[PDB]
């Protein structure tokens, strides 16, 4: 009577490439309403456009604290946070089966923020938290829209009345507000002279055994006014990044040009792809094709990136079936508009008795943003940056009620809350590394974002 | 049979975790102050691992003193830190490398003896390492089994004991026969 195996009802909607976007427009001023967009990219992981709202259940996580909160009740819980979500998961009684078409039929849907990774192991409270925004923000989703740039199909599913879903949806107008405008110039949270600093703290750490290779960010605040969403549409044409996501939130709103995957779990198929290598795209398309040659070939990014392979096969190891670890594909360069990135892909199966939100928790949050061995590196980021990460280098995916899973790494994210918009921008530290190109790096991986949004 | 797998809070440890559970042992991760030495009594382990982690083996939790009670009456393998614990543990000295090896691969030469019975030689072999065991204090109880080309210590293996270390990383996707190295270890 209750337990629903049964698949999705489905209306197919008028295809059009720019369907998530056309949309989503008319939601994105809801809180709870969230897009996972794949940049319209030219990549083999750019299929999917997935957009949610008005879930059935929200998940709030501060600290220690999940708030559970549906129609009219309130729950406040100091259990794990990914056991919470996958007690409402299970609680929802909707267990559809594995759909190639729709990688998410409903389910848990938003933000694992980087400082999550607190609930996971015990690290310092050194660097200062001034951005209050949730560690945690999941809604709980019985319906999605579905763009499938493969099949070119717009599918609308609902566990309940899809009719109902549609008229819905068709009854939401778009009502543009005032454009977007920075109204301050980019500062950095740190002087050239203080991620000096910081790098030689690093090196000091590389040479006495302490770390093997440490992500260092700085991060860059201006204020602005004007809807966020029309920032969302000139960034997202501009970035054309795979992994990429706006989230509205209670508090604030997460612009995401991510071009990570962090895990995918794919009917029990995990799939991780670590970016750990970066030079910038030339102008010359002679030079830029040698630029890539360049990447693939360097001995200090191939160092660095056989480290985070080494390290994700252990992540995920914690829970693959033993044997099924593999690494398909080494040192791949993927252009971008900023930069070209060397990216792996590691691949193992998730055994029956355990669940994707399992993973999540055995690996979070991602070696390729902290470094090696990872609770060190952890704590070496919390005592050299000066604020908490919050948003920035967490996760953002979904959880279907199917089984699957797919997540990004929030790398090239803004968040916009209380009228400041911050972007933050790392990379790794290795022995070999040189105190001023990886200064310039930073600067190299989030420039092009800075600059569109300061004109 | 059953394997201890101490864990030094490292990055490294389940890909041993899974090398070992491929050649078909059951295998235990423990961290290295999640155990006393009472607990592990309780579990009666076959063999224990000593994983690789940061920093030196006096901020290894329970590894140096569960070498000492062990060594010589269940096999220890020590890998990297674990490698260096076991100097340690009978009055070695852990001191920086001439050069930092992080990610890198380096051909090694060994005398075909404990777990590089059947391997090659050399031996193409990751290293994720900044610190080494000193030669000049290394106890007479150990023979070095292996040597890096500027002649550091790559393993060791004790004269008497079923008590041996490499120093590189046998479970890196870029080390050459990490599953036969580690199953040596499994089936002598
Ligand atoms: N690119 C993914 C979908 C996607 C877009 N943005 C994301 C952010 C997080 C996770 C997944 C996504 C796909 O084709 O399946
Ligand atoms: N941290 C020690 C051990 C590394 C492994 O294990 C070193 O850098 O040598
Ligand atoms: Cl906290
Ligand atoms: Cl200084
Ligand atoms: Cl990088
Ligand atoms: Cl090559
Ligand atoms: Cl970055
Ligand atoms: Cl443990
Ligand atoms: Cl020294
Ligand atoms: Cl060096
Ligand atoms: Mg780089």
């Amino acid at each position: 009577g209750h337990m629903k195996t049964l698949s999705p009802a489905v209306i197919t909607l008028l295809w059009r490439q720019d369907a998530a976007e056309f949309y989503f427009s008319r939601l994105s001023h809801l809180p709870w309403a969230m897009l996972l967009h794949s940049g319209y990219a030219d990549h083999p992981y750019s299929r999917f456009d997935i957009v949610v709202a008005e879930p059935i259940c929200t998940l709030t996580t501060f600290g220690k604290e999940t708030v559970v909160s549906e129609s009219e009740k309130r729950t406040t819980t100091t259990d794990d946070p990914l056991q919470v979500l996958q007690q409402v998961l299970d609680r929802a009684d909707i267990r559809p089966t594995h759909n190639e078409d729709l990688p998410f039929q409903g389910g848990a849907l938003g933000l694992f923020g980087y400082d999550l990774g607190r609930r996971f192991e015990s690290l310092p409270e050194i660097a200062e938290q001034d951005i209050v925004l949730p560690d945690m923000a999941v809604g709980i989703y019985d319906w999605a829209l579905i763009v499938d740039h493969q099949r070119h199909t717009v599918s609308l599913l609902s566990h309940n009345d899809v009719n109902a879903r549609r008229a819905w949806l068709e009854s939401q107008q778009f009502s543009p507000q005032e454009d977007f405008t920075l109204t301050s110039d980019w500062q950095s949270n740190m002087t050239r002279e203080q991620y000096g600093e910081k790098f030689r703290q690093v090196q000091e750490y590389l040479h006495s055994g302490d770390c093997y290779q440490v992500n260092l960010a700085q991060r860059f605040h201006a204020t602005y006014s004007g809807d966020e969403w029309q920032a969302f549409l000139q960034l997202n044409q501009a970035n054309r990044a795979p992994f990429s996501a706006f989230l509205r939130l209670e508090q604030g709103a997460i612009l995401s040009l991510s071009p990570e995957r962090f895990i995918l779990c794919d009917n029990s198929e995990i799939q991780t792809r670590p970016i750990k290598g970066t030079l910038p795209r030339l102008p010359d398309p002679q030079e830029d094709s040698k630029q890539a040659v360049k990447l693939a070939n360097s001995a200090k990014d191939r160092a660095e990136n056989l480290m985070i392979v080494d390290l994700m096969r252990n992540d995920i190891g914690r829970v693959a079936v033993a044997g099924s670890v593999k690494v398909p594909e080494l040192f791949v360069v993927e252009p971008f508009p900023a930069v070209h990135h060397l990216v792996s892909t590691i691949t193992a199966q998730l055994p029956e008795q355990l669940h994707a939100s399992d993973l999540l928790r055995a690996a979070f949050p991602g070696g390729s943003i902290t470094g090696a061995p990872k609770v060190r590196a952890m704590e070496i980021i919390d005592e050299l940056e000066p604020q908490r990460r919050n948003a920035w280098c967490g996760s953002i995916g979904y959880l279907s009620f199917c089984g699957n899973m797919d997540t990004s790494i929030t790398i090239r994210t803004l968040t916009a809350i209380n009228g400041q918009i911050f972007c933050s921008a790392g990379g790794g530290i290795v022995a070999d590394s040189q105190e001023e190109a990886e200064y310039q790096e930073t600067f190299d991986k989030v420039n092009r974002i800075l600059k569109q949004l300061e004109k | 049979g059953m394997i201890l797998l101490i864990d030094n809070y490292d990055s490294f440890t389940w890909n041993l975790y899974q090398y070992f559970c491929e050649l078909g042992a059951d295998v235990l991760v423990k961290r290295n102050d999640a155990l006393t030495l009472a607990d592990i009594d309780a579990l009666k382990p076959q063999k224990i691992v000593i994983s690789p982690g940061p920093c030196t083996p006096d901020e290894a939790g329970i590894s140096l003193d569960v070498i000492r009670h062990y060594a010589g009456r269940l096999p220890i393998l020590g890998v990297c830190l674990g490698h260096q614990a076991m100097a340690q543990a009978f009055g070695g000295k852990v001191v920086r490398a001439a050069k930092v090896m992080h990610g890198k691969t380096s051909p090694i030469t060994h005398n075909g003896e404990g777990v590089f019975r059947g391997l090659a030689n050399p031996l193409t072999v990751t290293r994720y390492h900044s610190l080494v065991v000193e030669p000049d204090s290394l106890p007479a109880c150990f023979d070095v089994t292996a040597w890096s080309e500027t002649r550091e210590i790559m393993g060791i293996r004790h004269r008497q004991w079923d008590l041996e270390g490499v120093q590189f990383h046998p479970e890196s996707i870029l080390s050459e026969q990490g599953h036969q190295l580690l199953a040596n270890f499994l089936h002598r």
